[PDB]
This record gives C-alpha cells, structure tokens and sequence, in this order.
C-alpha cells in the first residue's frame, strides 16, 4: 500500500491514490486526506 | 367388516367393527321449508362445525360402573360449533357419535353405548327435591359413577346405574339406538343420530335432546400389566343451524 | 439417534394412559426434518410450491399389540398446539390400528396465495401434531413398546417452480481426480 | 403439461376404506385429498412444464476451471494443459446428474476465459482448445505437431472475441452415459464409472509466438444439457464429495456430517 | 414453422442433430 | 332522496342522504371456483354475520382533526363474525358502511368519508422506526388524532392527518371510494365495498384490507347550546366466507 | 384510442340543471363544455395512447447502482456484492409504481458497467451476476461454490462487451405486487411491505483471477416494465422518501417540507 | 394555513357589502396552485397538454346561510381582473346556492395551439376570479362566516402527451434499505 | 404477420412469454 503512489491519510484499513489529496472530496474513511490543506 | 368416516376436514377409521347404526333409522337432514316456525333466515356454519369433536377420555378399571354426557352441551367449548350453540337462542342439529375403545385379544369386558332422547335422570333423594343445573351440565368431561358423598348434595342425580338412572331397568335399555362394545370382537361403536324433538329447533342452552350413556355390563377382567384401558369419545354433529342470532351469552 | 435408523422410528408406550403428545413437525416441505426426504430434497431444488400432502404411518408392535392414535393437522396463523382438544380441532384422523398396518392421511393445501416458499422464513405451513387417543396396549409376556414409521410424498395435486440451487448440499474446497 | 384439478366432495360414511392400506406393497397409497375431506372444487392452472427433465438439467452450470500459467523462458516447452474430461468434478452439477442411473442427453459447451495481468500491459493473447479423444496424440509441448488438428476438433480464441460455444452430440458407445456403476476392469480392478466413462482430455494452449509479459489465463467451463432421457431415479447425495468416480465420504480426522438439523425434543419443532 | 407455449418462428439453421435447441414435451 | 338497507336481522334508514357509492363499482359477492385455492369446503355464516353492526361512538367538536379505524379488525368482538374471524386462519368478506351524523339547519361543518385499501401508516420519527401491532388493532374504539405524548412512543403512527398519515396530501384523498358529509345537505354517507386484495382470501388478524378514515375539513361552527355532536359508525360484513379452521387464537 | 369531439352548442333555457349538481355523492360531476356555452364543432384528432400504462411504466429508468471495490490481498474472501431486491431504493421510478395499490408485470433488467481505473491500465475484468432467489445459497467469497450456478440464473459481462440484458416474468406467489400492505408478520412484526416482497438477492464477483489493478466496478441497474396492469390508483406522493417498505417521512431536524408554494395573498397568483 | 385542512377551504364574510374579489389562480394545470392535484400531479408527468377543465364548488355554511357568487374565467392575452366588471366579461356561471350545494362549471380549452406545456414560462391560459354577486346572508344567532371549496377534473376533452420526468418531488441523498 | 398504429412486421422470436416486446391495446 505504498509504491510511492497510492497512500490512505489513515493509519490502517486500505490506501487512496494520489489524485484525491487535499482535492475536496473524501475518500479515506478517516477524513485526513482532506485535513489541515489550503496552502 | 371394515370402515371410514369422513366430516368436515376429519376422518375416522377403525379396522374392526360392527356396521355402524342409524338412529330410528332416518338420516339428518336440515329443516323443512313445510315445518319450521323460525321466521328468519338460519344460519349454517358447515364444515367449520359438521366436523368430528373429540372429548376427554376417561379411564375403565376393574371397578368402575359407567358414565355419561349430555347433548348439546358437552360440546359447549368447541369451537365455532361451540361459539355459535351461544351466540343464538334457537339451534338444530343431528350427530355422528363414534366410541373407540381398544384393548387385546387377551382382555374381556364389554360395554353398553346407548344414546337416549330426552334423559330426565331422578335425584337420589327422599321428598321434594330436583336437580341442579350445574350438575346436568357437566362439559367435555361427562358425569361418573362415583359413591362417596357430593355437595350442597340433594341436587344431586342419583348414582343408581343400574336403574338407567332414573326408574327403569337397565336390561331394557336396548330399547333405544345403541352398539355394543365386546372387546374379544369390535373395537368401537359408531351412532349417527337425526334430529328428535316435537319442535322445529329448541334452544341450545336449556335443553340436552340426547344423552350419552356407557355401561360396563361385563367386568373389565384381564392378567395382562396394564389393567386399566381409557375409552374415547369423539362427535361430529350434521347440518347444524342457528337461529335468533344476538349476543353472547355466559 | 442422530446417525442411525432409530432416528427414522418413535416409541410408543404401554405405560401412557392417557392424552400425551408423541411428536409434531412443521409442514413446509423444505423444512426440518422433512428436507432431508426424497420429495423434500427435491422441493429444495426450487422455489415456489403448492399441493396437498400424503402422510402415511406404519405401526411395527407386535401381533396382539394394539392402539388408537390421532394424526392432526393444525393450520398455520396460530401456535403448536399443547393438548389434545387444542389439536383436534383442526384437520385430523382417528387412526386405529388393527390388521393393515399403514393408513394414510392428507394435508390439504390451504394457503393464502396459490404457491408458497421452499425455503420460509419465521412463517409455516401448519403443524402435524401427533397424540394418543386410547392407549398401547398389550397382552401378557409382550415388549412394552412398538415403533412408528413415516413416509410423505405429494397427491395427484402438489407441484414445483423456479429453479433454483439446492441448499442441502454443499462443497468446500475441491475434488481430487 | 396439466394438473387435474380437485372435484368437490361429501360426507362419505362407507364400508370400504380407501384410507387405509399397507405400505409393505412397495406402493405408494393412492389416496386423495377428497377421500379424506369433505373439500371444495378447484380450477387448478398450475402447470409442471418446469419440472421435466428438460427443464431440469437443461440449464447450463460450470464443470471445470483450468488454470494455465504463462512462463517466459522455456516457453515452447510448457505453457499448456490437459484434462480428463467428466462432470464428477464439481458437485453442483454432479448431484444432479448423479440423481438418476442412466442417462442420455447432447451437450452444450459454452468457455469463459479471463486474463488475469501480471506486466503492465497484456499485449495479444490467442488461445487453441483441443479435443483430444481416446486413442489420439496428446500434446507435450506448446509447439507439438498435434496441434495441427488435422482432425481433431479445435477452437480459436483471441482476447476481446464474445464467449466461444458449440455443441457435442450423445457420445459414447452405449445407449446411455453410467452415473454410476458397480462392476471392474478386465484385470480386476478400478471398481468405478472410471471404468467406462473414458472420453478423452482436453487441452489448450497459448498461441502467441514468444513475448514479453508474464499472464495468467483461467477458462472455466460450463456445459448445459440438451435432448434429455434418464432412467431409474436414485436418491440424492447426502455428503459433501471427495474424489472422482468413486462414493467414498469418509474424510481425514473429522465426523460424519450430513444436512439433518437437530432439535432438543420432538414434541416441538 | 412457429407454434404455441406456456406465436412465434423457429427453424433450425444447422445441418446437424445436435446443434439444435431445447426439445418440446 | 331517502334511502333503506337491509341485512341480517338488521335495517338502516335515512331521510335524507347523497345516494349511496359502490366501491369501484363491483357489487360483493362469493369466491369463484375459478380463483380459489383454499382448497376446503368455506363457510358461510350468512345471516348471522352479514347483518349490520354498529361501533363506539366518537366525539366531533370545534377542535377535533380526525379519526380511523382499520377492517377487518374493528369488528373482531361483534358475535360471529367476530368468533368466526378466529377461530380460521383465512377469511373473505366485503361490507357495507353507513356513517351517520345527523346534526341541524343550524350548524355547518362537512366531513370527508374515506374507504382506503391498503392502508400503511406511517410512525412519527426518524431512523430505523416501525409501527406496533397494537397500534394499527385499536378496535371498535378507533384512533383519534391527539396532539400530546404517548407510550414506548417510537412505534406511534404519525399524527399528521393532512398528509393522510403516509406521504400524501390530503385532497387527493378523492381518490379511493369516498363521500361527504356536509351537515346543510346531507346526514350521512354509505359506501359499500367489494372484496379488493391480491389474493383469494387472506389472514383476518395479520391484515387489514381497508382502513376507514374521516377528517373534517370544514370547522364544526354553531351558536347553539349544542356544540359538539356524536359521530357513529354502523358496518356490516358481505358474503362472508371462512376457511382452515382449528381452535381460537389469542 | 381516440377522444369524443365537441358538437356545437345552443342557448338553452330549460327547467333541467345539468351544471347544478352534488359532490357529497362521491361522483364526479358529469358536465360537459357544450352544456355550459354555446359552443363550436370541433373534429378532435387528440390521442390517449402515450397515456396508456404500457406507455407510462413502459420506460426504463434505474432502481439500483452496485458499487464493488476490488481488493488485492484476501482477493478470494472478498470482492463481491450482494442486494436486497426492490424498487422502493430510487424516487423516480418508486414514486411512479406507488401510484397504484396493486400491479401485475412482466420487467426487462438491463445492466451498465463502469470500469473506474485506479492504476494506469485496467488489464482484462470480467465480472458475474447471479440471481439468488430467497432459499438458495449466498455467496460469502470470491470463490465459493455457489458462483457454479448450475441452477441459478447468471450473466457475464467482460470489458468491451455491450451492455447486457434480460427479461423477467411476474415473480410473487400472488395474483400481483403489493405497492403497499397494512398487515404484519407471523410474529407480529415488520408491518409493511418488507412482509412480503422478498424477491432474493443479487449479487456479483469479479472473475478475473488475482491480479495487478487495483479499480473500481459501478454496475448500474436499469428496469422496464412489460405487459401491464394496475388497480386502485392511490394519491401520489408528497414527501422525499426515507426508507424502503415503508412510508415514514419525518426527518431529523428538518421542517415537514412539500411542493407546494406558498403566496401573500389569494387575490392574485 | 400552509400545513393544515385550512388551505382547502376559502371564508365568507357576512360582513361584505359589495363587489369584492376573494381569490382567484392561472389555469395552467401544472401551475400553482392546481400542481399539487390529482390532475395537475400527473399533468406534471408530461410535457404537453389539451382540453376543458371541470371546476367544482361546494358551499358549507348553514343550511339556512345563503348567497350568489360568480366563477368567472378571463381569457389569457391581457392581465388579472381588479374589478368584477372587468372581469364577468368573459366565461362565466352565475351561481346560486340553495339546496344543491355544488355546482361545477367549465373552463373551456381556448388556445391558439392545439397544445400547451405543462410547465409554463411566463404565459399563462387565464385565471378564474371569484367575486360575491350578492352578499353572503345568515339570519340571527347563525356564525358569520362559510367555507367554500374548490375541486378540478378534466372532461371528455383533456388529454396529455410527451413523457418527462415530474418536478413535483426529487430524492437529495440516498434511501435507506 | 404485420399491422397499423399512430406497416410493420413483428414475429416474437423467443420461445416464453416474457421475452415478447410491448403489448398493443
Ligand atoms: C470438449 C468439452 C468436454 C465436455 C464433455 C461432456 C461429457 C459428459 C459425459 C459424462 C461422464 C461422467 O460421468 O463424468
Ligand atoms: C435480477 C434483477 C432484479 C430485478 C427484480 C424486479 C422485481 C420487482 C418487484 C417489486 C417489489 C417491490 O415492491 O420493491
Ligand atoms: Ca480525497
């Protein structure tokens, strides 16, 4: 669940590509994907 | 030698018998447009009621002396039959009265079925005294042969046997529809009874047209273990109707 | 008995007198215990049935052995029934045994729709309660209890639809060739 | 395909006794719902189309799933399978088959194959299944002349082509496929339908000449029946199956297990 | 020819027993 | 513009009323031999339960939003066809009911007589919730729309009558067999209904094929001493037909 | 199926008031234009055949989307989808069919896969949907038996493949489906629809063997109802829908909310 | 009124001495506030529409309170009627109420096209306007005021075509199983 | 065989019932 691609923004359960990063969507179940973005 | 009885959605059967027997000889039937008095529409329940009711069995030992129901009544919690029998002041009907009883080859006994119209039984006592409601009304469990002192006991029917309880002799009872039950040949006895009465229909409640009666005329003898053997009785009563329909009463 | 023939029969006593239940069974063809049966199996092949069926018994005591039992049939929208009175108010046969061993009764079909389920949930088809009218009885220097078989199969009646794959048989991992 | 229907009945009060019989016959008791109940009389539609054999084993089911591996390096060499061909390798089709002595019957086959990737991309794929009956060559090498096929029967298929299918008619040389069968070989022995239903193997093979990515190909197989007859019912199967042509049931350290639930009392169910 | 069930056309267009469809009853 | 039915041992009169409507238009009538699948002998009780049975009375006021009650059920203690409903397991009928409400040329208000066939509430909350059994089988007392709390509370139909309690608005409630009562015209409305269910017959206890409903869409306004007059409810059974029976269930 | 044309009108003046009638009956005021103006001669063409069931319900709309998500590792325990049959999951159709108390129908299921990619390439999926009617076994891996189908009704769909499809005859063990249903359990519970519209389950299962993609499989269901019939027509619904089988509609914190809108005054709209 | 019975009524004064308006609403069925009827719902359903409309009255005051109103349909092409002159000169029904509490009048398909949208823009088929031709009366000791509804239907005439989707009632998020 | 609506031929080339397109009215 790495090959530097696909990564959930959890600690378990399965791994989100990159392409839903800090997009507006949520995908990983935690919600962190989504967390502390806006640069 | 053989047979099989069906009604409503039951059916009896019995692999050994004597050709069962038809009161006074006429088939049920309903009422004649050319007799009734009932002014109103009767009602006829069918197979939810012409059906076969089975009792509680009682139990035949070495001592026991006889037993007996009455009808209607004794049918008085059956079902729809039942329910309907209240319901309504006025009621008609003519039964199937199937006794079953078996035992072994290695037994003897013999019992008396008599079904009589209108059984006035007699109290057993002495001055103006009658019987009780209550006690003429016994239900699904009929009245036995019992000598051993009753209550509020002089309302009591006597417990003269014998006497088909009520001044006649036994022996002569034949003179009305009965089998007769011979252990060592049948197994069961088997009435079917029309409607008797001098009136159209009569009430259900205050009035048992029939009476079942059972006599163990000869001693149940035996050297087998089990030496005491219960009797059976099932019924089915034929073109049942109602009339007066109104509320239920208790 | 669970593995044996004797799962097969009942025992019926010398020493019951009087109005025990013996055994019941619910109705719906692919139910227990009938499923494991030849009709049984086979309705479990489908999905939707409807017909009336053919209970048949045979009593094996001995020779001078006899009894009066009564095989009911008590419609479903109600509750197994606790006594005899409760149960034979409903389709029912006094069946008393004699010379020919079998007698065969019927569960009339009466449902509601015109097919019904293989496979039920919390619903039934009825019951068939099964008790003693008189009592076994036997002479003396005789076994004290007698057994009780019994068949089913469907009338000129019963019926099946929709095919479907059977539940009483599986396979876990595979076969070797 | 009709039912009778039910005419209404009365009560009857008779000498003779339908009801009753005795089973020691081998028959089944012809009674009827009438016999038994005063009943209604019904206009019965029910149809048992459904239920003919045709119906029954004429719908298609899976027989067989072969798996082929693709190994770069030594590819004519390998790259290839074989299969004794039956239907006793997969219960739910076999129980039913194996519900009737004999039987008789063409077959429809129908393949599904599934390229499961294993590079980045798949390229072309091109599979050969052959047919090879008893007596003939079997191959042994994905480049055997056999697989010239200058008779027996083989089928082509490339990726992205819909589902291949054809039709077999009635083989062997009896009347009638042996479900099951209790007799032996010439030498005393192979006690089994092993003994007879021989019919040859099946074999495929990747054609794509020698390449660049390394492929699983799973074709699994699913056959219907067709033009239906059997003989002599059985009862079914009553435990999960073990082996091939063989009714053996008893497996390595574990109990008996049928389908019959238990209950605690049988006067409640 | 086209017939009946539980109309409609059905010829068998191969040469051979076998390929044919669902037998009738 | 009079009006008289008769059933049973039973008769309805109306000096004044909007001719009667029948539902959908099919008069009731017994099972076809054709459609059955109870394969049984039915019973036909006739005149002692197809007779005209009247409810419980309910109180209409100024403030009052709404009533129902669900049939069969309603009737189960109404004598025969009450016991009947029972003591089987399958049951078939169709009625004839008659509202009255009379009231005078000095009043108004206008109520709204509604017969619906399957009738599925709607429990008042949100998430996972259901209705109770006990909820849905009030009885001849009917269940009235009172705005104020009630118990284990989570298995309560709505309250919501202007949505007909399921979803819908009501003024669309036209759509199912329906009169009115419109105190300056008439006193009462009749509707007499067909057996209407997908099904030969069905359960009596588990399933209520019609459910009646009134809601008074016009205020009840007066200046007379009498504010709040009585609405009754008079139902009777059709061609009613039973079948599979056994003992009477609780 | 043609509409009655208009036939011109003149100034009556009589006793009889064909206008002037009385709802309380339950009728419908049967009162025709012509009755009420003097009126023209119109040849209406106007037809009702659009308006007829077969052309309402004879639409395709969609009931249900299956979202499946492929998983490497424990390929063979998961992957695979199950759902309860119904129409209640999806307004549009739902609304139209609680129309009407009862219907009767014939229906042509049509699927549409969408393979979402999650890795550069999709390599070669094939997927498996297989009807299990309520009594059979459900599947409980990507490699149970079950998926054998020998009698259950499957269809395959592989990737570039045209949509797939299939017709299916009335199910229920009645004379029609219910809409609706004021009635409970055995056990007195569950009142509402779910008491009877128990279809099965359909579920799915990627085929292709374990491999490199990890993707997405979104199989939307389409349903056409044919050969119609429907009774007791019943007022349309109101209120969003919130759960299938039954009709509640409050929701949490939210005001009871229709269609209708809302004026100042009624003395202009 | 918006969530309760009270929205399908109108009220009547008796306390009205002349000409004045008391409601009125556009034609066009799928408009409000007829969309939310039988009709109108299903119109709702289509694109296209045609025919005469069926409009209903029933008066519920007391038997005793009496009155004369006047439905009158005006035309579309111009603008809503502010006085009952102007409006009583298109097709109207002077109604009388008496014994027979309704009275059902009708608004007869006047278009250009032979067909209409069921979903206007900003065009319209006409409005009914409802004035008192008299005045509502009561004797002594009688209440003040009367209900007044209204029911629509379609005649012989009617008729739909053009199957869409209704935009009477959406889904926002998922149905719970 | 072929008819009229609001011609055409149109056999059912499926053996069952529920394969047959729209009814006609
Ligand atoms: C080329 C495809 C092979 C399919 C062969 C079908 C033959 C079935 C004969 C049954 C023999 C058995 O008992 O297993
Ligand atoms: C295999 C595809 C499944 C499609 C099944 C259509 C069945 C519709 C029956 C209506 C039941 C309900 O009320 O939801
Ligand atoms: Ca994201």
């Amino acid at each position: 669940c790495r090959i530097h691609e696909i990564s959930c923004g959890a600690h378990s359960t399965q791994c989100i590509p990159v392409s839903w990063r800090c997009d507006g969507e949520n995908d990983c179940d935690s919600g962190e994907d989504e967390e502390n973005c806006g640069n | 030698r053989i047979i099989q009885i069906t009604r409503g959605d039951s059916t009896i059967t019995s692999q050994d018998v004597a050709n069962a027997i038809v009161a006074y000889g006429v088939w049920p039937h309903y009422l004649s447009s050319k007799d009734a008095s009932a002014i109103d529409k009767p009602s006829q329940p069918d197979t939810s009621s012409n059906r076969f009711y089975t009792l509680r069995s009682v139990t035949w030992s070495s001592s026991s002396k006889g037993w007996w129901w009455k009808l209607p009544d004794a049918l008085k919690d059956m079902g729809i039959f039942g329910e309907n029998m209240f319901y309504h002041y006025l009621g008609r009907s003519g039964y199937t009265i199937h006794v079953q009883c078996n035992a072994s080859k290695f037994h003897q006994g013999t019992l008396i079925v008599a079904l009589i119209p209108e059984h006035q039984i007699a109290s057993a006592l002495h001055g103006n005294v009658n019987v009780g409601y209550n006690y003429t009304h016994p239900g699904e469990t009929g009245r036995e042969v019992k000598a051993e002192t009753r209550l509020n006991p002089d309302l009591q029917p006597t417990e003269e046997y014998w006497l088909n309880f009520d001044g006649t002799l036994l022996g002569n009872i034949t003179i009305f529809p009965h089998q007769f039950i011979n252990l060592r040949s049948n197994n069961s006895a088997t009435i079917i009874a029309p409607y008797v009465n001098a009136v159209p229909m009569d009430s259900m409640r205050s009035h048992n047209n029939w009476s079942l009666v059972i006599i163990p005329i000869c001693p149940l003898e035996t050297s087998s273990a089990i030496n005491t053997i219960p009797i059976t009785i099932s019924i089915s009563p034929m073109c049942a109707e109602f009339s007066g329909a109104r509320a239920k009463r208790q | 008995y669970i593995n044996s023939e004797n799962m097969y029969s009942v025992v019926l006593q010398s020493s019951i007198n009087a109005p025990d239940k013996i055994f019941s069974i619910r109705t719906d063809v692919a139910s227990q215990p009938l499923a494991t049966t030849l009709i049984g199996e086979i309705s479990s092949y489908f999905t939707h049935w409807t017909g009336s069926l053919r209970f048949s018994f045979m009593f094996c005591g001995t020779a001078n052995t006899t009894v009066k039992l009564l095989l009911a049939y008590t419609p479903p929208g109600i509750a197994e029934p606790t006594t005899r009175k409760d149960a034979m108010l409903g389709t029912h046969v006094i069946w008393d045994v004699g010379l020919q061993s079998t007698i065969s009764m019927v569960v009339p079909w009466i449902s509601a729709s015109h097919y019904r389920n293989t496979s039920p949930g919390r619903s039934t088809s009825g019951y068939i309660t099964c008790w003693y009218q008189t009592r076994l009885v036997i002479p003396p220097q005789t076994p004290p209890t007698a057994r009780l078989l019994c068949f089913v199969s469907g009338c000129k009646d019963f019926c099946l639809r929709m095919a479907r794959d059977t539940n009483l048989h599986l396979q876990s991992g595979a076969i070797a060739q | 395909l009709v039912v009778p229907n039910i005419n209404s009945s009365n009560p009857t009060t008779s000498n003779s006794a339908p009801a009753l019989d005795a089973a020691e016959t081998g028959h089944t008791s012809s009674v009827q719902p009438e016999d038994v109940i005063e009943t209604r009389y019904v206009q019965t539609s029910q149809t048992r189309d459904e239920m003919s054999l045709e119906s029954f084993l004429g719908r298609s089911g899976c027989i067989h799933e072969s798996k082929l591996e693709v190994t770069l390096a030594n590819y004519n060499k390998e790259n290839f399978t074989v299969w004794a061909i039956n239907l006793q390798e997969m219960a739910q089709i076999r129980r039913k088959f194996e519900l009737f002595t004999y039987t008789r019957f063409d077959s429809e086959i129908t393949l599904v194959p599934c390229i499961s990737a294993l590079s980045q991309d798949i390229g072309h794929i091109t599979m050969q299944y052959m047919y090879v009956p008893p007596g003939a060559p079997v191959p042994n090498s994905r480049d055997d002349y056999a697989w010239q096929s200058g008779t027996n029967a083989s089928v082509f298929w490339q990726h992205g082509q819909a589902y291949p299918r054809f039709s077999l008619p009635f083989l062997s040389v009896a009347s009638a496929y042996y479900m099951f069968y209790d007799g032996y070989d010439e030498q005393d022995q192979n006690y089994g339908t092993a003994n007879t239903n021989n019919m040859g193997s099946l074999c495929s093979r990747i054609v794509t000449e020698k390449h660049i990515h390394k492929v699983h190909i799973m074709t699994r197989i699913y056959h219907k029946a067709k033009h239906v007859k059997a003989w002599c019912p059985r009862p079914p199967r009553a435990l999960e199956y073990t082996r091939a042509h063989r009714t053996n049931f008893k497996i390595e350290d574990r109990s008996i297990q049928t389908a019959i639930v238990t209950r605690p009392i049988i006067t409640t169910a | 020819a086209q017939v009946s069930r539980q109309n409609y056309f059905n010829i068998n267009y191969f040469k051979d027993a076998a390929s044919n469809g669902a037998s009738k009853l």
